[PDB]
RNA sequence: GGAUAGUGGCCUACCAUGGUUUCAACGGGUAACGGGGAAUAAGGGUUCGAUUCCGGAGAGGGAGCCUGAGAAACGGCUACCA
RNA sequence: GCAGUCAAGCGUUCAUAGCGACAUUGCUUUUUGAUUCUUCGAUGUCGGCUCUUCCUAUCAUACCGAAGCAGAAUUCGGUAAGCGUUGGAUUGUUCACCCACUAAUAGGGAACGUGAGCUGGGUUUAGACCGUCGUGAGACAGGUUAGUUUUACCCUACUGAUGAAUGUUACCGCAAUAGUAAUUGAACUUAGUACGAGAGGAACAGUUCAUUCGGAUAAUUGGUUUUUGCGGCUGUCUGAUCAGGCAUUGCCGCGAAGCUACCAUCCGCUGGAUUAUGGCUGAACGCCUCUAAGUCAGAAUCCAUGCUAGAACGCGGUGAUUUC
RNA sequence: GUGAACAGCCUCUAGUUGAUAGAAUAAUGUAGAUAAGGGAAGUCGGCAAAAUAGAUCCGUAACUUCGGGAUAAGGAUUGGC
């Protein structure tokens, strides 16, 4: 959540704390994303900031095209294996933890994304709905 | 308000009850409880589990009046 | 030195002492303002928390992402069989506070409430109120005078009601008596209403409309002696800490040379009296109504009791209140519902809630079927049949 | 607008491979099989139109 | 024996221990499709041929396959990857 | 370390919007000194962890005044400590230095708070290596490595828990005093609007969500499993079968109930009086002035409302009050 | 008996059943365990704990004093009948 995201994300259960590495679902040349921060996060002594879905994280590329490594870049979470609950009462969880590289406005860097996506993320980032195949 | 069925057990999962799993290939699986979800997560074959619907269905279990002569005819001749 | 890192204080201070409460029946420390333009009626009610269940309904939030979409919410149901008015207490204003002037009582009193005045009911001779009821033998002129006193003085009026515990699956057999403020018209009109209801009964529909924001007052669950870790939420200590770790490391500074009231210490957790507010009423059910759990969209003839009954409580056979969410108190505890102390629009209040389906599947386990019919339908015939 | 197909399963939508002689599919070449989506055969609230035939008149 | 339209380790079961190599196997390279041919004129050669004709291979990369006399076709389908 | 006074100067012009020389007056006791009063028949040495309260010389958040404030931004100042002030990499570190989020990542006190609270990385015994010095033993506000952290049953404090005696016993209540809590952000809309040549570019009302904090609760989901509840498995033992024993709860899958998680759900009230500040009326002082008398408005403040406890030596109403 | 085995676990002979009891099962402990999603962000430091493990088969690097490194690494397999 943050800059350039139209709409409002209901509180979705967390589960991707800093240090977590998630699969890169786009075709930018990166295959993993090491989370290092969470845009729009809280501050509480010793509480590790976490991202849940559609949240904008600051990450680094640990395995991928050398031109994407050794640097920090924004990323948007599209899949999280931690089960959360929607207002419609469903306790759902994906099979992995995945995100895609994006710029601060929210525009992506990859042509498209491989794998399903959560509506909460699509409903939050417009350029994701375009490059996303199947939501939820 | 749809009442779904377990992807393993085949039992009715009312609103809220159970869990939902979105496989990597975007295939969906709905479970009524931790039990069916665990058996599935264990890679157990439902038609080998004596209590699931698709097991009973595949094993001729409890259907004698649903398959019998009926009186469903039509109106004809104009 | 200073704290070296800021963090908010653990626990709320306006909830001290964290001691056991004085009684299971939490006290209603406040009643709503009184507009005498309205008719006389109760301002609170008694019940017993029976349990919780799940409900599905359409959400009317003009601007929410779930607007007009179905939502699944948690709700509690409190068995609230009609209360019975047996007395009226008038209170007068004094420079040292409000004080009770007189307490007129009903002629006859049900044994339910009568045993409340006893601690060993069977051994006793059950002579309570025996001499009192007799001041009614003549025209009586006692009751009339004391009531007349309440009219001339006692600018605030309260009725003495008690629960019909006999009509509840509970086994306690001891009714619950309490004072309820009348928020109707003229003080004379108030006492008049109280007198006219002596030994009579009052239902919940006559005191609570549907969709109303009501507050709940009750004693929370008991947990006994609790370590400072879970009693206050303090951080667990590291593994290598000798002399235990579910504690607070620095109980306080060298100066002041005393442990401070504001420090977190080990003690009694639970059994605290709480006053939760703004619980929207979803359903106001009647016990003499089959299909209690039915809705205009569901329509199946089923009561609210889950299959197998409410775990640890039983069945609901009387009027009941279904409030959105959870309320303080545990299963089988005497609860007091009270009309909120203020008008609140909030766009969340005033929501004309309309249920769609109420869960009735068993709660004593991972239930699958709503009604025994549904169970037999999806399951077929068994060996215990035929 | 997805049409249903009698007898299959699932009052939801699925994707099958259809051939000659099969419902909801008009081949365009000889031996041409195509993968197309079809709605189930169990009525649901998602249906915009229901096809029905009378077998007995009323009153 | 099976499978093929058919021969054949094509494939399978059993069995054996063979098969190629300084007369260069095996591997590597190729800014490699092969050939008819083109360029350079003592001769012997040296260099080139993606490219009008013949043959082969492919249809973004693979694999799979329906129709058929004929396709493992792609201005056919199916799946995966891009 | 912090704050003034005078005002030559800086600031296009202009001393004081924001600054400020020369000088001069002060405050502070988380600097370092200076002293050597107390402790050498011992007051356990730095850091961090944890947790509480306090200070304001206020970083953020509330309301304001000023600008060299057009908008946006920012700066100066007032009332203000009600509230919050974080996640990491190297370092034993305090400090430092980056990375990163954030409304902000403000400074401090509490025996430089906090070792019968921990930890013991550093320092600072005994082993040992190297460098420098010494003939040598040995030495180094030089560099390395290894090196036992004791006791609470007392009193008090604090947290919770019983309790004699005011005729006996019981039910309903009052409310002194004490405690008290909520917090901050984003988006939609306003609105590409106000303002500007332009680039740029707000806010008040409304709505949807979120952060920090708190009190509950267990319908749902997840965790937990001596339900040793059901099934399964290895080894042995009861001749076999059945059914079982033993293997520090033998192992495994499922597993209710209970307990429980921002890993789950629900709830977190509204009146008044003020501050700064801006004003009304209005003298002193025939004019002028928010002030002198009187007076309006107004803040995350304050007092109430609400919430918690109920004085075991504060209290009210009401029931029943014994025969060997 | 299991198994490579004087291992561990169960048994025969022989020998014990000797350790103050009784009732509960608050906090905090000592000792034994499990934990969703993340996976060292904890910390002086992965302290602690977890993970690994037998056997058969395949596969095994730099470097080397040629003796090693090497169970290197990395894999598949295992009951019963
Ligand atoms: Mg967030
Ligand atoms: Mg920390
Ligand atoms: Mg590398
Ligand atoms: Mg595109
Ligand atoms: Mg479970
Ligand atoms: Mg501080
Ligand atoms: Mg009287
Ligand atoms: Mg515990
Ligand atoms: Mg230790
Ligand atoms: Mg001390
Ligand atoms: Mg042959
Ligand atoms: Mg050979
Ligand atoms: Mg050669
Ligand atoms: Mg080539
Ligand atoms: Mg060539
Ligand atoms: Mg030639
Ligand atoms: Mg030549
Ligand atoms: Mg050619
Ligand atoms: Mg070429
Ligand atoms: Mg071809
Ligand atoms: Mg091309
Ligand atoms: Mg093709
Ligand atoms: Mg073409
Ligand atoms: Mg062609
Ligand atoms: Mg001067
Ligand atoms: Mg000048
Ligand atoms: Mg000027
Ligand atoms: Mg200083
Ligand atoms: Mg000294
Ligand atoms: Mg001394
Ligand atoms: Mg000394
Ligand atoms: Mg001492
Ligand atoms: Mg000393
Ligand atoms: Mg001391
Ligand atoms: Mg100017
Ligand atoms: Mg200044
Ligand atoms: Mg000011
Ligand atoms: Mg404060
Ligand atoms: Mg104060
Ligand atoms: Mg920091
Ligand atoms: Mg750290
Ligand atoms: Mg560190
Ligand atoms: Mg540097
Ligand atoms: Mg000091
Ligand atoms: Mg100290
Ligand atoms: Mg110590
Ligand atoms: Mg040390
Ligand atoms: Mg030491
Ligand atoms: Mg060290
Ligand atoms: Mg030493
Ligand atoms: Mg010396
Ligand atoms: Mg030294
Ligand atoms: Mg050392
Ligand atoms: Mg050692
Ligand atoms: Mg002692
Ligand atoms: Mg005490
Ligand atoms: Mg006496
Ligand atoms: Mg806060
Ligand atoms: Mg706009
Ligand atoms: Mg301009
Ligand atoms: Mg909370
Ligand atoms: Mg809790
Ligand atoms: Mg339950
Ligand atoms: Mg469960
Ligand atoms: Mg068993
Ligand atoms: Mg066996
Ligand atoms: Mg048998
Ligand atoms: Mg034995
Ligand atoms: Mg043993
Ligand atoms: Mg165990
Ligand atoms: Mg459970
Ligand atoms: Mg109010
Ligand atoms: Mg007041
Ligand atoms: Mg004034
Ligand atoms: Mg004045
Ligand atoms: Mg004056
Ligand atoms: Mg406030
Ligand atoms: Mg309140
Ligand atoms: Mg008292
Ligand atoms: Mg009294
Ligand atoms: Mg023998
Ligand atoms: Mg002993
Ligand atoms: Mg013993
Ligand atoms: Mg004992
Ligand atoms: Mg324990
Ligand atoms: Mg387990
Ligand atoms: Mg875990
Ligand atoms: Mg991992
Ligand atoms: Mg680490
Ligand atoms: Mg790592
Ligand atoms: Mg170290
Ligand atoms: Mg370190
Ligand atoms: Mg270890
Ligand atoms: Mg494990
Ligand atoms: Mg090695
Ligand atoms: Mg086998």
């Amino acid at each position: 959540s943050g800059n350039g995201a139209q709409g409002t994300k209901f509180r979705i259960s967390l589960g991707l704390p800093v240090g977590a590495i998630m699969n890169c679902a786009d075709n930018s040349g990166a295959r993993n994303l090491y989370i290092i921060a969470v845009k729009g996060s809280g501050s509480r002594l010793n509480r590790l900031p976490a991202a849940s879905l559609g949240d904008m994280v600051m990450a680094t590329v640990k395995k991928g095209k050398p031109e994407l490594r050794k640097k920090v870049m924004p990323a948007i979470v599209v899949r999280q294996a931690k089960s959360w609950r929607r207002r419609d009462g469903v306790f759902l969880y994906f099979e992995d933890n995945a995100g895609v590289i994006a710029n601060p406005k929210g525009e992506m860097k990859g042509s498209a994304i491989t794998g399903p996506v959560g509506k909460e993320c699509a409903d939050l980032w417009p350029r994701v709905a375009s490059n996303s195949g199947v939501v939820v | 308000m749809k009442v779904e069925i377990d992807s393993f057990s085949g039992a009715k999962i009312y609103p809220g009850r159970g869990t939902l799993f979105v496989r990597g290939d975007s295939k969906i699986f709905r479970f009524q409880n931790s039990k069916s979800a665990s058996l599935f997560k264990q890679r157990k074959n439902p038609r080998r589990i004596a209590w699931t619907v698709l097991f009973r269905k595949h094993h001729k279990k409890g259907i004698t009046e649903e398959v019998a002569k009926k009186r469903s005819r039509k109106t004809v001749k104009a | 030195s200073h704290r070296k890192y800021e963090a908010p204080r653990h626990g709320h201070l306006g909830f001290l002492p964290r001691k056991r409460a004085a009684s299971i029946r939490a006290r209603v420390k406040a009643f709503p303002k009184d507009d005498r333009s309205k008719p006389v009626a109760l301002t609170s009610f008694l019940g017993y928390k029976a349990g919780m269940t799940t409900i599905v309904r359409d959400l009317d939030r003009p601007g929410s992402k779930f607007h007009k979409r179905e939502v699944v919410e948690a709700v509690t149901v409190v068995d609230t069989p009609p209360v019975v008015v047996v007395g009226v207490v008038g209170y007068v204003e004094t420079p040292r506070g409000l004080r009770s002037l007189t307490t007129v009582w009903a002629e006859h009193l049900s044994d339910e409430v009568k045993r409340r005045f006893y601690k060993n009911w069977y051994k006793s001779k059950k002579k309570a109120f025996t001499k009192y009821s007799a001041k009614y033998a003549q025209d009586g002129a006692g009751i009339e005078r004391e009531l007349a006193r309440i009219k001339k003085y006692a600018s605030v009026v309260r009725v003495l009601v008690h629960t019909q515990i006999r009509k509840t699956p509970l086994a306690q057999k001891k009714a619950h008596l309490a004072e309820i403020q009348l928020n109707g018209g003229s003080i004379s009109e108030k006492v008049d209403w109280a007198r006219e209801h002596f030994e009579k009964t009052v239902a919940v529909d006559s005191v609570f409309e549907q969709n109303e924001m009501i507050d709940a007052i009750a004693v929370t669950k008991g947990h006994g002696f609790e370590g400072v870790t879970h009693r206050w939420g303090t951080k667990k200590l590291p593994r290598k800490t000798h002399r235990g770790l579910r504690k607070v490391a620095c109980i306080g500074a060298w100066h002041p040379a005393h442990v401070m009231w504001s420090v977190a210490r080990a003690g009694q957790r639970g059994y605290h009296s709480r006053t939760s507010i703004n619980h929207k009423i979803y359903r106001v059910g009647k016990g003499d109504d089959e299909a209690n759990g039915a809705t205009s969209f569901d329509r199946t003839k089923k009561t609210i009791t889950p299959m197998g009954g409410f775990v640890h409580y039983g069945e609901i056979k009387n009027d009941f209140i279904m409030v959105k969410g959870c309320i303080p108190g545990n299963r089988k505890r005497i609860v007091t519902l009270r009309k909120s102390l203020y008008t609140n629009t909030s766009r969340k209040a005033l929501e004309e809630v309309s249920l769609k389906w109420i869960d009735t599947a068993s709660k004593f386990g991972k239930g699958r079927f709503q009604t025994p019919a549904e169970k037999h339908a999806f399951m077929g015939t068994l060996k215990k049949d035929l | 607008g997805f049409p249903m197909k009698q007898g299959v399963l699932l009052p939801t939508r699925i994707k099958l491979l259809l051939t000659k002689n099969v419902s909801c599919y008009r081949p365009r070449r000889d031996g041409e099989r195509k993968r197309k989506s079809v709605r189930g055969a169990i009525v649901g609230p998602d249906l915009a139109v229901l096809a029905l035939v009378i077998v007995k008149k009323g009153e």
